[PDB]
């Protein structure tokens, strides 16, 4: 006799990681509406993921929604302000733009969203109606009327289910609701590793390709970049913790050509 | 191999660096275009040059090529000055008016004899 | 032999410590030991910025000492350096060399890249070392921007700064430009700040 | 009906292990259908099988041979050749086993098997269908017996102190009646 | 409530670029096509959802490719302009050439006949617009253009030809010329274009001039007031223009598609981009000719991939 677990979120944006890791039954008890981008669905290539996508398409709960271009420009401006645009993919930017558009449509405005990083939220319009620290969401024995009141609240109108730490930091900079793909609880703080200059004290994120930066982006010190753990609070929005040679560009192009030739040789070995 | 001669290549390079916009993907218009602008002594060579300008109109419409075009060079003439920030990183408000300076450079400030909004930060190893 | 107004104005010192010019490399040569004050104990040395100010005051006096303003030549091959020297050449009328400096340009009059200067500014004397050694053949003073582990041979009036960061190189080119235009006479009042901001010289990669 | 083998990871090659492991595991996991588990702390790799895998008992020995190959300096294209073929095997041998050498004699013997820009090493991979990795005192040649046997004759010529020109002449002689047949 | 243009079929009979389309007023079924396959092909069309009926005639008399064609009010004569420095008058039933117009020293781009079938102009890139009759006598030679004359048209008179024979020509010197053909001199000049003007057309009442070219500026001139009204932006290069005979629609043949603008009210109606197979986005065929039918419901359209398309006006929800 399973209890009727009511959905605490009206709409949840699902990434490829939560779609591959969890089934539709795991997300059925948490969210009422499922929305996703078509490019993220087209990027799925695993057979069990294709079977789960076919089961979700037979269920019909997932909505394939493309984000708007103006919200994409706002998300790109926010990512350029936060510096996470270099690591974030275009699908991640489109998912963030679709989440921003869903939060604008659900809350009937952008009062809960921060235009710039570190900007204070406009709380005057609220009276007109894995390294993730998810503590504080436990021990809440809400009733059915309390679950309906929480789903009627504007803070639980939209959620972003993703596994990308750059997208999670972009949502924390945008003060967006982040939910665990396995637990479903609202994320309060996230701890990630960031590159810190040992002299200039400049903060940059981890690389997407995993290659270590031999020169810093601002300092230029050889070995000045160090792995520094950074914590980001969703309420505050504050993250709490040469290359000029043409031969360097030639070495980078030779490494890229070697990686492409190795990928071609691996594809010929697999297909041979 | 049918590698074209250097006169056709250089004439097409000059006529596409200077006479870009009226040339198009149609060879038949480009034939009397290079008739009306260029004095080429033979029908064969002007057919070579007109076909090569047609092919360079074919791949120029997909992206930029290393050669000179005007409609980009105005754009890197305002690329030099259009992105001036209203507040730079060297301004005070990005560090709330007080600098993030170690003890030794604060000793430089108090030894040289200047007054400056410094926050001493203790760093080690 | 200078008036007392020429020294460090405190907003320029705030500007210098904002661009992290005082941070440098880990090796200290025998020649550039007086530019260091002491070492922050990780391996990073901190430099006397009053020496950088008064040393660029010398370099500004060298540039103002030439009669023909088109005869000074700026040299660059670093990625920040091309933008820095094209702004300097736009603002003082110098002749810039951006990107690959052509060999045989200071001898060999045949080449169209033959310019003979009387005065040469170089972004760093290691990557642009070929203009240094070709200017060592036809008797040219070179004032340069040297780090704490730059090669110190064949330079005179060398300005200690940071060539590693774009902040420091764009700022130090901006300060040389404003020092020579305040010394030539294009901006009469010594009290008045220069109308162009230093972030014009700063490099952005889109 | 599981089976697991235990193998040792050298310290000199664990950084290319973590560099090119993304190219190492999915060809063998997809095409050869095995299971791999790491122990990065205890320098051990767990190559395991399952009845839920395909029944192929010899490819478990082959997979242990791929990681035994990668133990001793060997790249991934020789792992593709070891995937596709069966006659290709591995060998070690010592510099001191031919001739008692010491110090700079050892260094000159390593220089003789290495050569100027690795050119005598290049001449011994291309003419014999062999692949060459030099250790501090170990020589490593892959391949089949007709191939590695004339590789033996060449390398015991060369580590005995014979000049590399006689090595080139005997090398093209044995390569000539190698490709002749 | 919207008026939606839906593609209903194709017309393939050519081997060159279909550079002109002509419609008839005596019968609505006749479509005359001038193409770059050195021939002209007439058509009677059986309206179906995939095909059209009869490849009626082939008019081969031209040494080079054929640029322009026009039809009479009855629809019995075909008047062609080609690159062989001549113009030809055809019979649409069999293909006899009545007379060949030989006065031009270079290649001809446009031809237009009057309303009474007596008064023939010829537009060529030799900086010369020549005047012909039906029997083929060159009675005038109009000069003044400093560059190519891409297109010529005859303005429809609004007061039953009150002794003002007016024609309009858009030159390739960023300038539009309008002539009065009673005394053969320049009447008005329309300065304000910035690139070469590929086409121009006249309104059915004869008071509006729509000219566009490479710059994408469909500049609307008022011919009756002899002034410039306003500018419409069509982005990319525009090849052919035609006015709706019943509606106030102005449809352009752009390089990306067919953009249909509306003069009252000022809005863009449709952007017709047909589907293509096996071609890149920089390799999609574009429209170089279009023509409106006698009722204003059928929009003919000629492209560069040897296929003539049609579009019909319906009423949506």
């Amino acid at each position: 006799m399973t209890e009727n677990q009511t959905a605490h979120v009206r709409a949840l944006i699902l990434d490829a990681t939560p779609l591959i890791t969890q089934s539709y039954t795991h997300y059925q008890n948490y969210a009422q509406s499922f929305y996703t981008t078509p490019t993220v669905f087209q990027e799925i290539k695993d057979a069990q993921a294709r079977k789960n996508l076919e089961i979700w398409q037979s269920l019909g709960t997932l909505k394939l929604v493309h984000p708007s271009e103006n919200s994409i420009a706002k998300v790109s401006t926010f990512a350029k302000l936060t510096g996470d645009y270099s690591v974030l993919s275009a699908n991640d930017l489109h998912i963030l733009a679709l989440t921003y558009e869903l939060e604008i449509k659900l809350n009937n405005g952008d009062w809960r969203l921060r235009k710039k990083p570190g900007d204070a939220l406009d709380a005057s319009k609220a009276d007109v109606g894995s390294g993730e620290d998810t503590t504080g969401s436990l021990g809440v024995e809400a009733s059915e009327e309390d679950r309906h009141v929480a789903l009627n609240r504007p803070e639980n109108q939209v959620a972003l289910a993703t596994g990308d730490f750059a997208v999670q930091n972009v949502a924390l900079q945008m003060n967006l609701n982040l939910m665990n793909f396995m637990s479903g609880l609202k994320i309060k703080r996230i701890r990630n590793y960031m590159l810190r200059c040992h002299a200039c004290f400049k903060i940059f994120p981890l690389p997407k390709d995993g290659k270590p930066k031999h020169f810093c982006a601002s300092c230029g010190g050889q070995g000045t970049l160090l792995r520094c753990a950074v914590s980001v609070d969703s309420r505050t929005g504050n993250v709490t913790p040469r290359e000029d040679q043409k031969e360097y560009e030639k070495v980078i192009k030779q490494e890229e050509w070697t990686r492409r030739h190795n990928e071609k040789i691996l594809n010929n070995w697999i297909g041979g | 191999g049918r590698v074209r001669t250097k006169t056709v290549k250089r004439a097409s390079k000059a006529l596409i660096e200077r006479y870009y916009p009226k040339l198009t993907l149609d060879f038949q218009t480009n034939k009397r275009l290079c008739d009306e602008i260029a004095t080429i002594q033979s029908k064969r060579l002007r057919n070579k040059i007109a076909g090569y300008t047609t092919h360079l109109m074919k791949r120029i419409q997909k992206g930029p090529v290393r050669g000179i075009s005007f409609k980009l060079q105005e754009e890197e003439r305002e690329r030099k000055d259009q992105y001036v920030p209203e507040v730079s990183a060297l301004d005070l408000s990005r560090s709330n008016g007080v600098l993030n300076v170690d003890n030794q450079t604060s000793d430089l400030v108090k030894s040289l004899g200047l007054k400056l909004p410094l926050s001493v930060i203790n760093v080690s190893a | 032999s200078l008036p007392a107004t020429f020294d460090l104005t405190p907003e320029d010192a705030q500007l210098l410590l904002a661009a992290n010019t005082h941070l440098g490399a880990r090796n200290v040569q025998v020649h550039q030991e007086p530019y260091v004050f002491n070492a922050r104990p990780d391996g990073v040395h901190v430099i006397n910025v009053g020496k950088t100010w008064e040393k660029l005051v010398l370099a500004a006096r060298i540039i103002a000492a030439i009669p023909n303003p088109e005869d000074v030549v700026a040299i660059s091959s670093r990625t920040f350096g091309q933008r820095a020297v094209l702004k300097f050449a736009a603002h003082t009328g110098a002749t810039p060399i951006a990107g690959r400096f052509t060999p045989g340009s200071f001898t060999n009059y045949i080449t169209r890249s033959f310019k003979e200067p009387r005065l040469v500014i170089v972004t760093d004397p290691r990557s642009d070392a070929q203009a240094i050694k070709e200017a060592s053949y036809v008797n040219i003073p070179v004032i340069a921007l040297t780090d704490l582990d730059s090669p110190s041979e064949f330079v005179d009036v060398a300005i200690p700064c940071n060539n590693r960061g774009k902040h420091s190189i764009g700022l130090i080119w901006y300060l040389l430009a404003r020092e020579v235009l305040r010394l030539r006479g294009a901006l009469v009042d010594r009290t008045q700040p220069w109308s162009i901001m230093p972030d014009l010289y700063f490099y952005r990669f889109p | 009906k599981f089976e697991s083998r235990k193998i040792m990871v050298p310290p000199h090659r664990m950084t290319p292990l973590r560099n090119s492991w993304t190219k190492i595991y999915p060809p063998l996991v997809e095409h050869l259908k095995l299971q791999v588990r790491m122990n990065l702390k205890t320098k051990s790799v767990e190559l395991r099988t399952n009845p839920k895998f395909t029944t192929d008992p010899g490819a478990l020995q082959k997979g242990a041979d791929f990681i035994k190959a990668f133990t001793l300096g060997f790249d991934l294209d020789d792992s593709i050749a070891l995937l596709r073929l069966d006659d290709l095997y591995i060998e070690t041998f010592e510099v001191k086993d031919v001739k008692t050498l010491t110090g700079d004699h050892l260094s000159r013997a390593i220089g003789r098997i290495a050569g100027k820009d690795g050119k005598t090493k290049f001449a011994i991979e291309n003419a014999t269908r062999t692949r060459i990795v030099l250790a501090d005192s170990k020589i490593h040649i892959l391949g089949g017996f007709t191939h590695i046997r004339m590789a033996r004759e060449s390398v015991v010529s060369l580590i005995l102190g014979s000049p590399p020109g006689k090595v080139y002449g005997n090398l093209r002689t044995v390569a000539s009646r190698l490709k002749e047949r | 409530s919207n008026e939606v243009l839906v593609l209903r079929g194709t017309l393939e009979g050519h081997n060159g670029w279909v550079t002109s389309l002509a419609t008839s007023a005596g019968q609505p079924n006749l479509l005359l096509s001038a193409s770059r396959d050195k021939t002209l092909i007439s058509w009677k069309l059986t309206g179906d959802d995939q095909k059209f009926g009869v490849p009626v005639r082939s008019f081969k008399g031209h040494s080079h490719i054929v640029q322009d064609c026009t039809l009479t009010a009855d629809g019995a004569y075909a008047l062609s302009a080609s690159w062989d420095k001549t113009l030809r008058l055809w019979d649409v039933a069999t293909g006899e050439t009545y007379q060949r117009f030989v006065g031009h020293k270079s290649d001809v781009m446009s031809v237009d006949i009057d309303k009474k079938a007596s008064m023939i102009i010829s537009g060529s890139r030799d900086k010369t617009i020549k005047v012909w009759t039906i029997k083929g006598q060159c009675l005038a030679t109009l000069l003044g253009h400093n560059d190519w004359v891409s297109q010529v048209r005859v303005v429809p008179n609004e007061k039953a030809d009150d002794d003002s024979v007016t024609i309009i020509s858009a030159g390739n010197d960023k300038m539009v010329k309008a002539w009065n053909l009673n005394q053969f001199q320049i009447e008005a000049d329309f300065i304000g274009h910035n690139s070469n003007i590929n086409t121009l057309t006249a309104s059915p009442d004869g008071t509006l001039i729509a000219s566009a070219g490479k710059d994408g500026e469909i500049m609307l001139w008022n011919l009756a007031a002899k002034k410039a009204m306003y500018t419409l932006s069509a982005q990319d290069e525009v090849f052919s223009l035609a006015f709706s005979p019943n509606r106030y629609w102005l449809a352009a043949a752009t390089a990306t598609g067919i953009k249909v603008f509306s003069l009252d009210p000022q809005y863009l109606v449709d952007d017709l981009r047909p589907e293509f197979a096996g071609y890149s986005k920089a390799a999609e065929p574009h429209a170089v000719s279009l023509a409106w039918s006698a009722d204003g419901q059928t929009l003919f359209a000629g492209y560069t991939d040897n296929v003539i398309r049609v579009w019909q006006v319906m009423t949506a929800n």
